[PDB]
């Protein structure tokens, strides 16, 4: 399993709090720090669709 | 298939600088970033500024800030002869092209022709030991590596960043005697002017009149983009802050496939004594790889393109040729020397000379030397014994020779 | 006394010396139509007829021989093979023939008297002096002679010195 | 029973031999090697591919002065350019005339196509030859995979076989190996760190899925053109592409002894060099007493056909008079001929036709039929085909192709000279004794 971030709160990278089609400007900030992260691919796949 | 298309749904297209854009140089919406051509049968994978597939077969390009689209069958490109677009996904187009020095992607929206030529070599890479320019109608199938037509998640990623502040001369304007900055619809901008003191201001959808700075050139009007990405390109200014914000995987990577390779005409093989001759009639140019099956291989490698005749030497230890995409044919020599080994002594010498060339010369030389020394020494001893017989009988003053020693020693 | 006079009367015309820059080193022999002359004696023949010929060689028997022409074959020495033991005539006096060996008393013998034939009481050549070796008081000779069969036998004692 | 033999290392050609325990019937052994491998110990060092110059976006400041920041990327070049006046599509980017500043940044990273198109630099030592044998010990067959070291026997039905060590430690692989695109190249690559630009090794990487890559690609940043935004660079073209253009042919085309260089384990197959000794430990339950087998008397051999050919160019007939009807083994213990048959079924009375292959022009070999020994003697004739497509089924000898005419012309001219010189010596001795004998009287 992999825990992604948006603040100092860990969540599983398959269940994001936000989506691109809901809030577009903040998903890029969500994908900012999560590049050096083994679950960037799962985070992007979960941010693809709701 | 939205699961792998929505990632490029969150980027943008952009405009960038081209060199040859059908009159001089300009900012072209179809600026080519890279052309990677390592697939075999002529498949190239461009990376442009405009995006693709965003709707079935269309291309999506920026045009002075605003985003347009055309169907993909009005986009054409060519290296030396025309190419054929297969598909596209995001920034990446897949094409099929002959070899050339450059690529010119072009379309025509209005009666205004867009182009971009970049000097990137496209090369055509054949499969196998037989060098063709267009793949044959038939042959055999070998392992080749071409760019995969699909768009699946694989190991490769390219990084998309925030866009920079794009400047806009059109955005600045004039009142009766003033300078007015009118942002587009629902759009923030930042304005920087240097006519009086120093001004850095930002608007959010507010047509603001400035009282000072009574020239257009005193003010630079930028534009703000916040929900979109652009590629990490050298043709775009970068935004403040070191955030890269993310990366996307590329379509059309290289994979393992099967390609039909041509098959050469079969040679006409004629044999000789410790020799094999080859009459070779290639259609297109064709490598010939030969080697011996002994401790010293003495291999030979030659790209043959015209009709040729290649006389080789085959010993009793083996020989092997590869002609084209054919398998290796092995040949072995056996003992057929010119001559009869069973008599007529000018024939056995030539038989054992064509069989063993060095040993025959050496053996006949040493046997002739031994026979010569023996005959010369025996004749020397015969003359010595004849002198030793006739020396006492000639010193006598009577000068006679007896009966036995006269004829047996030729004394007279 | 008279023996040396008989040797000088018999060997007057038939004996020719060998000259080498004025030095007499040897003597040839004209017998049987043949010209005997040794190897180690080198020089020119004093006779004009015998010098302009070609002598066949025999290094083992130590003899050069040639063919005397027919106009001189009557004026040669005589030769025989029948010899008893006892005394014989030599140029310096007498020579003893004992056990098939020629012996000369001492006092005489130097370098130069090589090729002198040994005569008998009748006037026939029985041997040709080639070398000599000093044996106690009485020296021995290394010579050549003939036999009844017709084989030239060369007799040579131990450690001889060529003259 | 302990039995040791010596098979030449060459696949395809059969090998026959028989065990002769004294009071028992001879047992035929026929072993045909199917495949002979040679697997070296192979240690990966680094992989290489095409590079991909990553160009960072130009940071531009109007009437200021940028500063260079290090990022410790591979072969990372950084330079800052002043006095530039950039243009976008919508007008000028600055308002100043001078004092504008722009950072160009470039670095070298691996290509996107590395997982499919790359080469691997290895190292070779300590090969282990491994063989596939098809063994027939007493009319019973099995396919057997055996290791040729001084241990590791195989066991079937009580029979124990230990392939002895190869006579030669030769390998077609040198110290350093490059595997690319299924083929194997005998290249001398630089070490991990000694990669020079323009040649093989300018990009290095410990594994394909590694993270730390060496790059020495001679990257130099140039000045951007007046009035434009780009990062210009100038570096050496790729070492991997240049290696691909300047390849020698692979090791499956240039290796001696007919090796076949295969890919997926790095190995060479069916490479005919050296000889493989064998050893047997046969149980006594597979043998048979002599009296239960055909024992024969009064056998004679005549040669019908005799051609010194690479294949079985000889036909010989053995006329026998045995005691019972059955099979027995046939074998030539010498190296003159090689039998095809190795088992001839006999009646109580008749003739047996066997097939051999020889290289002697005048063969004379001692054939073993069931427990006896006959002598086959004939004359062979040359073949007419100059080139064949199969290897040589026998073993050559010195003085093998010498004819009885050639022996006559050797002997009558080489010993006849000795006869002439010794009769010259006897003649000289008789002449010396005769001449010294006539001298004795004086």
């Amino acid at each position: 399993t992999t825990m992604c971030l948006l603040a100092n709160v860990t969540f599983p990278c398959a269940q994001p709090p936000i989506c691109y089609d809901r809030k577009p400007a903040e998903t890029l900030a969500m994908l900012s720090v999560n590049v050096d992260n083994p679950g960037y691919d799962e985070l992007l796949e979960a941010a693809v669709k709701c | 298939t939205e699961e792998l298309f929505n990632e490029y749904k969150l980027t943008r297209p952009y405009m960038a600088r081209c060199i040859r854009c059908a009159v001089g140089s300009c900012h072209s919406p179809i600026a080519i970033e890279a052309v990677k051509s390592d697939g075999h049968d002529g498949y190239v994978r461009l990376q442009t500024s405009s995006q693709y597939g965003l709707k079935g077969r269309t291309m999506r390009y920026d045009m002075h800030g605003t985003i347009k689209e055309i169907p993909l069958h009005q986009v054409s490109l060519y290296t030396s002869r025309p190419c054929h677009i297969v598909d596209g996904h995001g920034y990446f187009l897949l094409a099929r092209c002959p070899a050339g020095d450059s690529i010119t992607m072009e379309f025509k929206k209005d009666s205004v022709r867009h182009s971009c030529s970049v000097p990137y070599e496209v090369k055509f890479n054949p499969v196998g030991r037989e060098l063709y320019t267009h793949p044959p109608e038939h042959g055999v199938e070998q392992a080749c590596q071409v760019y995969a037509h699909d768009a699946q998640n694989r190991g490769a990623y390219v990084e998309m960043h925030l866009p920079g502040s794009e400047v806009d001369s059109s955005l600045v304007s004039l009142s009766g005697s003033s300078v007015t900055v009118t942002p587009p619809d629902g759009t923030s901008a930042l304005v920087e002017c240097e006519c009086g003191g120093t001004k850095i201001s930002e608007t959010i959808n507010k047509t603001k009149q400035f009282s000072q700075c009574t020239k257009k050139e005193q003010c630079r009007a930028y534009r703000l983009q916040n929900d979109k990405w652009v590629y990490n390109s050298d043709k775009l200014p970068k935004a403040a802050g070191a955030t890269l914000k993310g990366k996307l995987h590329v379509p059309f990577l290289l994979a393992d496939g099967k390609c039909t390779v041509p098959l050469a005409p079969e040679p006409m093989i004629t044999f000789g004594f410790r020799s094999v001759s080859l009459k070779l009639h290639p259609k297109n140019p064709t490598y010939l790889i030969t080697r011996q099956l002994a401790d010293e291989p003495h291999y030979t490698h030659e790209l043959i393109s015209e009709p040729a005749v290649r006389n080789f030497t085959v010993t009793e230890k083996g020989w092997e040729f590869v002609w084209g995409n054919h398998p290796p044919k092995r040949f072995w020599a056996q003992e057929t020397a010119p001559g009869n080994p069973h008599g007529l002594p000018h024939e056995v010498i030539t038989h054992y000379y064509h069989r063993y060339p060095m040993s025959t010369i050496l053996g006949l030389s040493i046997c002739a030397a031994i026979a010569t020394v023996s005959v010369a020494a025996s004749t020397w001893l015969f003359c010595r014994s004849r002198v030793a017989c006739l020396t006492p009988y000639r010193l006598t003053p009577n000068a006679r020779i007896p009966f036995c020693l006269a004829v047996l020693c030729c004394a007279r | 006394g008279k023996r040396q006079r008989m040797v000088m009367k018999l060997e007057s015309d038939k004996t020719f010396p060998i000259m080498l820059e004025g030095k007499i080193n040897g003597y040839a022999c004209v017998v049987g139509g043949k010209l005997f002359r040794p190897m180690h004696v080198e020089g020119k023949i004093d006779n004009d007829v015998l010098a302009a010929l070609k002598t066949k060689k025999a290094s083992k028997y130590d003899l050069e021989y040639a063919d005397v022409p027919q106009n001189m074959r009557a004026d040669t020495f005589k030769y025989t093979h029948e010899k008893p033991q006892g005394y014989y005539s030599w140029h310096h006096g007498a020579v003893q023939y004992e056990n098939g060996r020629f012996t000369v008393p001492k006092g005489v013998g130097a370098k130069g008297d090589s090729g002198r034939p040994i005569l008998d009481n009748q006037g026939r050549v029985v041997a040709i002096v080639l070398g000599g070796v000093n044996e106690g008081s009485r020296t021995a000779l290394s010579v050549v002679m003939w036999n009844e069969k017709g084989v030239t036998v060369k007799y040579t004692p131990e450690n001889c010195e060529q003259w | 029973y302990e039995h040791a033999t010596t098979m030449p290392s060459q696949a395809g050609i059969s090998y026959n031999t028989i065990v002769n325990r004294a009071g028992y019937a001879p047992l035929p052994i026929s072993i045909t090697p199917t495949k002979i491998k040679l697997i070296p110990t192979v240690n990966l060092e680094y992989v290489t591919c095409h590079y991909k110059t990553g160009m960072d976006s130009p940071a531009i400041k109007c009437c200021g002065s940028q500063e260079c920041t290090p990022t410790y990327r591979p072969d990372e070049q950084c330079k800052v350019f002043t006095g530039v006046y950039p243009f976008m599509w919508g007008g000028a980017y600055c308002f100043c005339d001078t004092e504008n500043t722009q950072v160009s940044k470039a670095y070298v990273m691996k290509s996107d196509d590395c997982l499919a198109d790359h080469a691997e630099a290895y190292k070779a030592h300590t090969a282990s030859v491994q063989a596939f044998l098809n063994i027939t010990v007493g009319e019973h067959s099995i396919v057997t995979t055996v290791y040729v070291n001084g241990e590791t026997p195989v066991n079937f039905n009580g029979v124990k076989i230990t392939a002895g060590p190869l006579s030669t430690a030769w390998t077609p692989f040198d110290r350093k190996i490059v595997q690319y695109a299924g083929e194997i190249y005998n290249y001398d690559f630089p070490e991990y760190g000694a990669g020079q630009p323009g040649a093989f090794g300018d990009i290095q990487s410990r594994t394909v899925s590694s993270s730390d890559l060496y790059a020495n690609t001679n990257l130099v940043l140039q000045r951007p053109k007046a009035g434009a935004i780009h990062v210009p660079y100038t570096q050496a073209p790729s070492g991997f592409e240049q290696w691909k253009k300047d390849k020698a042919p692979s090791l499956k085309f240039t290796a001696p002894f007919g090796c076949e260089i295969y890919t997926n384990p790095i190995r060479a197959e069916n490479c005919a060099v050296g000889s493989i000794p064998l050893a047997f430990d046969i149980p006594d339950a597979l043998f048979t007493r002599v009296s239960e087998t055909p024992t024969l008397s009064a056998a004679e051999c005549t040669l019908n056909e005799c051609v010194y050919s690479s294949d079985f160019g000889g036909i010989a007939t053995v006329k026998y008079s045995a005691s019972k009807s059955g099979k027995c083994a046939v074998h030539v213990p010498s190296g003159t001929a090689t039998l095809k048959e190795a088992a001839v079924e006999l009646t109580e009375q008749g003739s047996a036709t066997i097939h051999f292959s020889t290289a002697n022009i005048h063969p004379e070999f001692r054939l073993q039929i069931c427990t006896s020994y006959v002598t086959c003697k004939g004359d062979c004739h040359p073949p007419k085909d100059h080139i064949v497509t199969h290897p040589q089924y026998h073993a050559q000898t010195f003085t093998a192709a010498v004819s009885k005419t050639a022996w006559t012309w050797l002997t009558s001219l080489l010993g006849g000279s000795a006869v002439i010189i010794i009769i010259g010596l006897v003649l000289a001795t008789i002449v010396a004794m005769y001449v010294l004998t006539n001298q004795k009287h004086n």
